């Protein structure tokens, strides 16, 4: 569904994930940074859009970055 | 027809109305520039440039709109 | 017949065309291939 | 004579936020900055800030300054 | 604007006092009042209790035109997520209410997107403007033609 | 297993978890005589082909509808009466 | 192939005396994203679908509606009670995937074992426009 | 039990906090960033929930704040009192009431606003005021103006008197948590001791003071003939001369012979036919009986004796069958929590507005209120208003407590609980009803437009075409008029003439409060009130109920009562919070009061007020044309918008001038809010940032960096311009109205 995205100019701190209330990100090793890991998204499936994560990226823009793309019944967050 | 020759006071006509859910005041109302059953008033001016290119009678007005559509097709 | 001619176009056109064009349309949107 | 000018004017206005629209359209999708660099079209985007200061400008004293006369009148 | 300015220095000049725009034009009441509430005056009355005219069907219009005009207010200022919770239980109710669970849609109803439901408010804002508008210019340059 | 106390995810009976119930889908046999449910099955069913039954049921629609509109006369809608009144001359003589 | 998952058993649910923001039709033809907890006592919480449940001392099962709630659900549990939580997905057909952790860990916890998608190495300006691929499926973000 | 728990210092007197700004909050009390931060500032003022976590501090604050409120109140009567003693005509508008405009302020000439004070009357130019305050001084017995500018000092002494106890019970002994959790004792008081004692005291002027005052006002007596209300006190043989009761004094009150007390206290039901007003000397048995009622109403509650109701005791016995533990907790939920209690008091208070909006048209109280049509029309509109913004603040509040103080955990409610349960089932049916009522109240005036619009007057539902009488409304009507009977003996007349057995109160060429009739129209106009009504009530009890969470967001509480949304995933999911839809609903609650105030307006234009000459023949303002020009929306624009709008935008050069400004300007503000409700931040902010550009490139970029407003800040800048723009067009449209053709 929606198309997850992070760029390498993430610190690691954990936030994004911490944030994202659906299971879409995870953090993972990296070499790239003081904190050596770095966020990845794997279950885009799961994202609903909700940008989260984006609301808690420390960063000169962003590092993480929600695109909005094909929505499913499980990004448009329905019971039904 | 009739607004060619007294078109200061004859009132141009768009087309007429079939709108079932009319009453007959709405009936007796809309009966304007001397028709036989209510009409909308052409306040699109088509008959003013229609008048001013030639086009006098009702077949002129039918052959243009035939070749219109053959124009469509 | 001319001034009945609205009487058959404006009932055939507004309803029936609706009726065909709506149900034709809901049907090309639940559809599946 | 007023449903004609009424009739152009608007469909006028539509047309020229349309004819914005597309050019916003064309600056986000066709619009390539590296094949026309420092041109016309590029050197127009650097100062976008100029142009959209000095048109609240405008914008800023036209309002302030009619709207007060015709409160004034009013 | 324009098309305001148009219209009453137009209908003073056909009536013939130019004079009534040239001292009503310089105060926003003059146009409230002797341009909107004066050649307002037999568009409304084309349907009064007692019968009508030929401008009922601008006052119809007219009214048309500022329901849709207040309808895009809805989608504007209203926004989604208040209507996907509303239509939540709304597919709660139509699949819990006997005789209505044999029916079930085929697409899953959602409020509507915010572009969307912008473009929608502003489809019937402008609906509204426009309709609104030609029905009180073409009734109060038709109730007279000066 | 669903009936345990408190235990609502038998993995097997997926219906008896997710909720599917004929909540009032009685099961009960034909309550009706069968001499006129046979009558209405012989007689109801030429509407029995959906595509046959649309068809019908809007080419006929329009049909009856073009009908009762271009038969009916005046007295029944006013639109077809006609004006039956003179024409009022509009403002400025007729302009 | 370091962390099997868990295949939640019949285990007992809380006490609930029901609600309507519960499993809908979604369950009946979709998943329904069950999850489980441990409790340390018999206490009480909030659920995601409105109303106050009773956790049963030990193993809980919930099959709330979607996986947004049973995380905001398992998010409190950790943070105001201080527990470990996992939820699953249980399709209709009858199959259950495993999601939460994927690794044992939270994903907070970046633990090797995990490969990068969704990773693009440059910063977020050096992007090509929609021009470069336009006519292609790739957007902008997938080069 | 029950004790005076107080601490002593507290809190420092000291301006080194007014100098830190934002010192309350953690966030604010660094420094300005940016420009919301002043936002910020303003915002969370108030938020004293927020500030703090424990109750204590929270109710000291919120205890000195209403302090201030008093003070604030006692100020604001102070200048109304004085105003009318020195800037106004109320001296000479006792003399003739019915033909002098109460005015009560003057401009001063500068800039050619002097003509906005104009011949009101009395020798006097003013502003013609329709506030009431002189009715309700001529219903207080004043005759003066000294008496006047005295309740001005004492008022302002009570002001000061109010700051000070705010000053005290913060910064020098402001009470704990013990002394405001003590409910028992604040109702035993707050019924007996200012409901009761209050009435009783009230009662105690209007029989000493204000009825003798009146016998002789309503007596042709000039003011400066009327003897001082102490004279009668000093002297009896005066108060006694038209009241022989007071002769006996309080032995036929002992005794209980109060049969020989009715020449003042008396149940003479319906209107002072010489004024219009009610009689007094029932008004003066009324808040006599609600003094003995709230005395023994607020001895209920035990406080410190073995005696009394443990409100404790009262909810945990009512448990019902299925609804559970039922009432279990509330107490503890009540009692902890200031937003739950503000919402319910909010709810109740603005009912109550609106009870007594409808109270005092249909059973007028003050003398030439009802005469004084513009007061009557100004306030029902205005308490109307209040009610619709209370209640608007209960969901508010409710849904505050709902995000903050609701914990199921230690504070639990059952009831609560089972209301979240089928919330769905609850908003599923209001949205239904609503639906429901939108047709059948609104589509019917489109019908009606329709059926006019195609010549189809036959076909509309009037009061011609098709029959909708409010049947039930009718019979509770003509029951009400035929209550002085069987049903109600020892009245002599009705509770109010607004009913169709009743009669016409000729008071002076005015009509004042003949019957009411109820029509079709009325029929319409009330399904469209409860229409609006209940689609506030969706908006705003859905707000309230899944302020916590729904299936959209489960987890809504973690984010806050008041936050715009969660991102544009799940299609989008803005204003899913509670105050965005307290936000709506107050749009919503516009659109409903702003229906009624014109269902007033017009129908009391149409069908009750008017001029009544010594022949009989009533004629009304409009002329009866609401049951046949307000079945269609189109009589609204035309008989009553369009119509009625002919003597606010005509006075342009007269005294009524600045309600044409301001009808214009609230008509501006209105539209100026739409540039908020309809826009969001993203554009202003990079608008900002082009102009900061600009600012920058001549150094004058500002440190307090500019940023657009937050969206929450946008959706409050739009309705409260909607709201007061929208408001103030109707207050200026209705005042202007109702004061030209009086
Ligand atoms: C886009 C051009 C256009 C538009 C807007 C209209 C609009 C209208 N037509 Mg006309 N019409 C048109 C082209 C158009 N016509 C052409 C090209 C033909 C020749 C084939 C006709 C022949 C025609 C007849 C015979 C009748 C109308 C009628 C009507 C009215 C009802 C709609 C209907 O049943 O039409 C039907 C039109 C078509 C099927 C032609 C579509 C091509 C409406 C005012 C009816 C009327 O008089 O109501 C007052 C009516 O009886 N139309
Ligand atoms: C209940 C209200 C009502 C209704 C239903 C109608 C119905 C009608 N009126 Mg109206 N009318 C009314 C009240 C009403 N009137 C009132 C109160 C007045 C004032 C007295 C009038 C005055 C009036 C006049 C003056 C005229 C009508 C006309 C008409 C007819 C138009 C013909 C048609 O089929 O349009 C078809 C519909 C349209 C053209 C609408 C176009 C816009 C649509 C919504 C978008 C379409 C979407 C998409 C592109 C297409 C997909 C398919 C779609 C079917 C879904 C129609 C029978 C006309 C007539 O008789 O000519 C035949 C005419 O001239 N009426
Ligand atoms: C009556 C309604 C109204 C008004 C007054 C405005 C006003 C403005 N809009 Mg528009 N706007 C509106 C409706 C309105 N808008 C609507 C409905 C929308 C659709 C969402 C928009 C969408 C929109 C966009 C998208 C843009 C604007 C812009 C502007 C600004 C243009 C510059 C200008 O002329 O300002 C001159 C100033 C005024 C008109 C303000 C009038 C008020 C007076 C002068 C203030 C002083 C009075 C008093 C002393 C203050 C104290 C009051 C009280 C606290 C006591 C200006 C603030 C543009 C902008 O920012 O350009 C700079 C811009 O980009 N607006
Ligand atoms: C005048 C003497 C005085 C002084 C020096 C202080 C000093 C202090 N008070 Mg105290 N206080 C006083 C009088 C005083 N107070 C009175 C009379 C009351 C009763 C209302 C209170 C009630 C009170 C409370 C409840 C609280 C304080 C708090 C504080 C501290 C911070 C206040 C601050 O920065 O906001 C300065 C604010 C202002 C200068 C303006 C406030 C608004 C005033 C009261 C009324 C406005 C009326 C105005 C006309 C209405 C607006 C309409 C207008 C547009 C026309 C500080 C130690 C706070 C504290 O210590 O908590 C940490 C706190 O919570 N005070
Ligand atoms: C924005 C707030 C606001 C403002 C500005 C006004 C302004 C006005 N009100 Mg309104 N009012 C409001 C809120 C407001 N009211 C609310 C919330 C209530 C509900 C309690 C009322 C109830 C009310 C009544 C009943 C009357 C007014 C009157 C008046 C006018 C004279 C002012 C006055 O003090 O006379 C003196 C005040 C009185 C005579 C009122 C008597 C006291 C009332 C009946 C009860 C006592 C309050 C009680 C202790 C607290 C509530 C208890 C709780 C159980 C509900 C003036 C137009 C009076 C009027 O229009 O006179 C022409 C009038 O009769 N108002
Ligand atoms: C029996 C003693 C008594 C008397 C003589 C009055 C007299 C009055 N009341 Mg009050 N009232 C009383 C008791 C009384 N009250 C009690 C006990 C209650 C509590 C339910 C009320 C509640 C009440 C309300 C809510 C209102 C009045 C109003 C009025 C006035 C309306 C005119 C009339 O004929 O009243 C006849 C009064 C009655 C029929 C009420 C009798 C209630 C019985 C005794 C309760 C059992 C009048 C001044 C109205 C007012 O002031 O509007 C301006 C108004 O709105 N009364
Ligand atoms: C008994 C009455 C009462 C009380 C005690 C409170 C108390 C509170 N409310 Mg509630 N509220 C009330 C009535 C009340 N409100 C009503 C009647 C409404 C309906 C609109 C609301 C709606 C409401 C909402 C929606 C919210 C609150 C919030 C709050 C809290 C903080 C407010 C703050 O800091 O703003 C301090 C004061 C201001 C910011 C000034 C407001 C400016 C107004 C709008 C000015 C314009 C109005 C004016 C009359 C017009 C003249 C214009 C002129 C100046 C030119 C506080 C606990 C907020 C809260 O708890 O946040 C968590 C919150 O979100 N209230
Ligand atoms: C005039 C403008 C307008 C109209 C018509 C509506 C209409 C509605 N609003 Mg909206 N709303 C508006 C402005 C408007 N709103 C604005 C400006 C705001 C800003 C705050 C909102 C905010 C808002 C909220 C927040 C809520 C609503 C709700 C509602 C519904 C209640 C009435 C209903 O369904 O009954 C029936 C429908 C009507 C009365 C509308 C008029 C329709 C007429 C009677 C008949 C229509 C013709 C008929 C179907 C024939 C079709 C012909 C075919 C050719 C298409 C309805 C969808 C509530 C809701 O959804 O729950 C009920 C709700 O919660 N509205
Ligand atoms: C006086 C006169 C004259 C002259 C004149 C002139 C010279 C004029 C000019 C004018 C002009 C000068 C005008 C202009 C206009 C313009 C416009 C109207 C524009 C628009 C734009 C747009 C719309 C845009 C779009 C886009 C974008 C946005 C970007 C991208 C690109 C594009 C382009 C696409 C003469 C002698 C001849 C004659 C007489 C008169
Ligand atoms: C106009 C607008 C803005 C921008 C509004 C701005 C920030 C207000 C303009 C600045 C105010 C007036 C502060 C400037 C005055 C200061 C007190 C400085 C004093 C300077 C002299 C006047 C004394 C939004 O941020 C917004 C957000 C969401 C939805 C809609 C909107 C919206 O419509
Ligand atoms: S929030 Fe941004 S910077 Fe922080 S860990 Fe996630 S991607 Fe990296
Ligand atoms: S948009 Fe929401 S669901 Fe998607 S990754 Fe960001 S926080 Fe998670
Ligand atoms: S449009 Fe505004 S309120 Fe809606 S989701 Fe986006 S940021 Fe949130």
């Amino acid at each position: 569904s929606h198309s997850v995205k992070i760029y390498d100019t993430c610190i690691g701190c954990t936030q994004c994930v911490r944030a994202c209330p659906t299971d879409v990100l995870e953090m993972i090793p990296w070499d790239g940074c003081k904190a050596k890991q770095i966020a990845s998204a794997p279950r885009t499936e799961d994202c609903v859009g909700c940008k989260r994560c984006e609301s808690a990226c420390p960063t000169d823009f962003l590092s993480v970055r929600v695109y909005l793309w094909h929505e499913t019944t499980r990004s448009m967050g329905l019971a039904y | 027809e009739t607004w060619v020759q007294d078109p200061l006071h004859v009132r141009p006509i768009a087309h007429a109305i079939w709108d079932p859910h009319f009453g007959q005041p709405a009936v007796e109302a809309f009966t304007r520039g001397g028709a036989l059953g209510p009409v909308n008033i052409a306040y699109s001016g088509v008959y003013q440039w229609w008048y001013t290119i030639g086009l006098r009678t009702n077949e002129d007005l039918y052959t243009g709109a035939l070749f219109l559509l053959f124009l469509s097709a | 017949t001319f001034n009945n001619l609205p009487s058959i176009f404006v009932p055939l056109v507004g309803l029936v065309f609706p009726a065909i064009a709506m149900a034709s349309l809901f049907l090309h949107i639940q559809k599946n291939k | 004579q007023a449903a004609l000018y009424t009739h152009h004017q608007y469909i006028a206005g539509f047309i020229m936020t349309g004819a914005f629209a597309h050019g916003a359209i064309f600056f986000i999708r066709d619009y390539n900055p590296e094949q026309n660099e420092d041109n016309v079209l590029a050197r127009m985007l650097d100062h976008k800030e100029a142009i959209i200061s000095h048109l609240s400008w405008a914008s800023l004293f036209l309002g302030f300054h009619t709207l007060g006369l015709y409160v004034h009148n009013d | 604007w324009v098309t305001f300015y148009w219209h009453w220095k137009h209908i003073t000049l056909w009536q013939g006092n130019v004079s009534q725009f040239n001292e009503s034009s310089t105060y926003l009441m003059g146009w409230l009042r002797d341009y909107l509430w004066l050649n307002s005056s037999q568009l409304i009355n084309g349907y009064n209790p007692f019968g009508m005219n030929s401008l009922s069907v601008w006052a119809w219009m007219f009214l048309f035109g500022h329901l849709v005009w207040a309808t895009g207010f809805m989608f504007l200022i209203s926004w989604r997520g208040y209507w996907q919770e509303l239509i939540e239980t709304l597919a709660w109710a139509h699949e819990r209410t006997p005789l209505a669970n044999l029916i079930r849609w085929k697409d899953k109803p959602v409020a509507l997107s915010i572009v969307q439901a912008r473009l929608v408010g502003l489809a019937h804002f402008s609906v509204g403007y426009i309709f609104t508008y030609a029905a009180f210019l073409i009734a109060s340059t038709s109730g007279k033609f000066g | 297993k669903y009936g345990d106390k408190s235990v609502y995810f038998d993995l097997e009976d997926l219906g008896n978890t997710t909720g599917q119930w004929d909540v009032y889908g009685s099961d009960a046999p034909s309550p009706y005589n069968p001499l006129q449910s046979k009558f209405f099955e012989t007689f109801a069913a030429p509407f029995t082909k959906r595509g046959l039954l649309l068809k019908f049921l809007i080419l006929g629609g329009g049909s009856l509808l073009t009908y009762v509109s271009a038969n009916s006369t005046g007295d029944v809608l006013p639109i077809k009466r006609g004006p039956q009144e003179p024409p009022k001359l509009g403002p400025r003589g007729k302009l | 192939g370091f962390t099997p998952p868990q295949l939640d058993p019949n285990t007992p649910s809380p006490i609930f005396a029901g609600s309507t923001g519960g499993l809908l039709r979604k369950a009946q033809v979709e998943e329904f994203y069950v999850i489980t907890w441990n409790s340390p006592k018999e206490q009480i919480f909030e659920m995601p679908t409105g109303g106050a449940a009773i956790m049963r001392e030990g193993p809980n099962l919930l099959k709330l509606a979607r996986k947004e709630q049973c995380l905001a659900l398992g998010t409190r549990l950790r943070s105001k009670y201080k527990i470990t939580y996992q939820f699953y997905r249980v399709f209709p057909n009858g199959e259950v995937q495993y999601l939460h952790p994927k690794d044992g860990v939270y994903p907070e916890k970046a633990n090797p074992g995990r490969e990068g998608v969704g990773l693009n190495m440059r910063s977020i300006g050096k992007n090509v426009s929609p021009i470069e691929v336009k006519f292609t499926g790739k957007q902008s973000y997938d080069l | 039990e029950v004790k005076i728990l107080v601490d002593r210092d507290p809190i420092k007197t000291s301006f080194e906090e007014w100098a830190k700004p934002g010192h309350f909050s953690r966030t604010i009390a660094k420094g300005p960033d940016t420009t919301t931060w002043i936002w910020n500032l303003h915002a969370d003022a108030h938020d004293f929930d927020s500030h703090t976590s424990d109750l204590e501090e929270i109710s000291r604050k919120v205890f000195s704040a209403h302090f201030g409120q008093l003070s604030i109140i006692f100020l604001w009567l102070s200048g109304m009192y004085f105003h009318g003693a020195r800037f106004s005509n109320y001296e000479a508008w006792l003399s003739d009431p019915t033909h002098i405009g109460p005015s009560a302020q003057v401009v001063w000439p500068i800039v050619g606003q002097e003509i906005l004070n104009g011949d009101v009357g009395g020798g006097f130019r003013g502003i013609q005021i329709t506030s009431g305050f002189f009715q309700i001084w001529r219903a207080s017995g004043i005759t003066s103006e000294l008496q006047l500018y005295c309740t001005a000092i004492g008022a302002l002494v009570f002001a000061a008197l109010m700051l000070f106890a705010g000053w005290f019970h913060y910064h020098k002994a402001a009470p704990k948590l013990a002394w405001f959790q003590d409910v028992e004792s604040m109702l035993n008081h707050h019924l007996a001791g200012l409901l009761g004692l209050g009435s009783l005291s009230w009662a105690g002027h209007q029989v000493h003071v204000s009825l003798p005052i009146n016998q002789f006002l309503n007596a042709g007596v000039d003011p400066k003939e009327i003897p001082l209300p102490h004279e009668f006190i000093l002297n009896r043989d005066l108060l006694a001369q038209l009241y022989p009761s007071f002769a006996e004094g309080a032995t036929p009150f002992f005794t209980l012979n109060w049969s020989k007390y009715s020449e003042f206290l008396t149940f003479r039901g319906g209107l002072d036919p010489v004024t219009g007003g009610l009689w007094l000397t029932d008004i003066a048995h009324h808040h006599l009986a609600i003094a003995i009622l709230f005395l023994i109403a607020g001895h209920m509650y035990r406080t410190n004796w073995g005696i009394g109701h443990g409100i404790k005791d009262i909810l945990e016995a009512h448990k019902g069958p299925f609804t559970g533990q039922g009432h279990k907790g509330l107490y503890e939920i009540l009692t902890t929590s200031w937003h739950a209690q503000l919402s319910l008091n909010l709810a109740m208070l603005g009912s109550l507005t609106i009870i007594v909006a409808h109270h005092m048209y249909s059973m007028p109280p003050y003398p030439y209120l009802a005469t004084d049509y513009a007061t009557q029309l100004s306030l029902f509109t205005h308490h109307m208003w209040i009610g619709g913004f209370l209640i608007v603040g209960a969901a508010a509040h409710a849904a505050i407590f709902m995000v903050r103080d609701y914990d199921p955990t230690n504070r639990y409610n059952d009831l609560l609980d089972r209301v979240l349960r089928h919330r769905d089932a609850i908003i599923s049916h209001l949205n239904w009803v609503c639906i429901f009522l939108g047709f059948h109240s609104f589509g019917l005036y489109i019908h009606n437009d329709t059926m006019s619009a195609l010549g189809r007057p036959q076909d509309m539902f009037s009061d011609t075409a098709i029959q909708l009488q409010p049947v039930f409304a009718q019979w509770i009507q003509n029951t009400h008029a035929l209550a002085p009977g069987v049903t109600a003996p020892g009245e002599t007349a009705s509770t109010s003439l607004t009913w169709g057995g009743g009669e016409l109160v000729a008071v002076g060429g005015k009509v004042a409060l003949l019957p009411i009739p109820l029509g079709t129209a009325d029929f319409l106009v009330h399904h469209i009130h409860a229409f609006t009504i209940h689609v506030t009530v969706l908006i705003l009890l859905k707000g309230v109920l899944f302020a916590r969470s729904s299936r959209l967001i489960p987890d809504k509480a973690n984010l806050g009562f008041r936050f715009p949304c969660d991102g544009p995933g799940r299609g989008g999911t803005c204003q899913v919070s509670a105050w965005d839809h307290v936000f709506l609903g107050l749009f919503w609650m516009y659109n409903a009061i702003s229906v009624v105030i014109f269902h007033f307006s017009w129908k009391m234009q149409s069908d009750v007020w008017g001029s009544i000459s010594d022949q009989g023949v009533v004629t009304h303002i409009t002329g009866g044309n609401f049951a046949q020009s307000s079945i269609t929306i189109n009589g609204w624009l035309r008989d009553f918008l369009w119509a009625q709008a002919s003597q606010v935008i005509q006075s342009y050069g007269s005294s009524l001038s600045a309600y044409g400004l301001f009808f214009l300007g609230a008509h501006f503000v209105w539209a100026f809010s739409l540039m908020f409700l309809f826009s969001g931040r993203g554009y202003w902010q990079e608008l900002i940032e082009s102009i900061v550009w600009a600012h920058n490139k001549l150094k004058v970029a500002p440190a307090t960096q500019p940023r657009a407003l937050s969206i929450i800040q946008g959706r409050a800048v739009g309705v409260t311009h909607y709201l007061l723009g929208g408001i103030a067009t109707t207050w200026a449209f209705f005042l202007a109205r109702i004061i030209a053709v009086g």
